[PDB]
């Protein structure tokens, strides 16, 4: 009767496929690079 | 100096013939152009 546990242990390769079966159903998007760090200032030259 | 005239001490280039029939004035000189370009250096792009 312990066959179910040896089974669930054994046939644990196929799971992998299933996961990407989710992925093939899944949407995917990328996120462009962000520019970190502070940024320098710039005012205006003496305007006459 | 304008021949057959009554006015003395006249200056300034004329509208009569500023080129004397000759060619354009040529000048070789440098020029600096300091400006705030818009330019996304490397970012806002796929990180892959």
């Amino acid at each position: 009767a312990s066959l179910i546990y040896r089974q669930l242990l054994t046939n644990s390769y196929t799971v992998d496929l299933s996961d990407e079966i989710q992925e093939i159903g899944s949407t995917k998007s990328q996120n462009v690079t962000i520019n970190p760090g502070p940024f320098a200032q710039t005012g205006y030259a003496p305007v006459n | 100096k304008l021949t057959r005239t009554r006015l003395d001490r006249l200056y300034g280039l004329p509208a009569a013939d500023p080129n004397n029939g000759k060619e354009y004035y040529e000048i070789a000189g440098r020029f600096s152009l300091i400006s705030l370009v818009p330019s996304n250096d490397d970012y806002q792009t796929p990180i892959a």
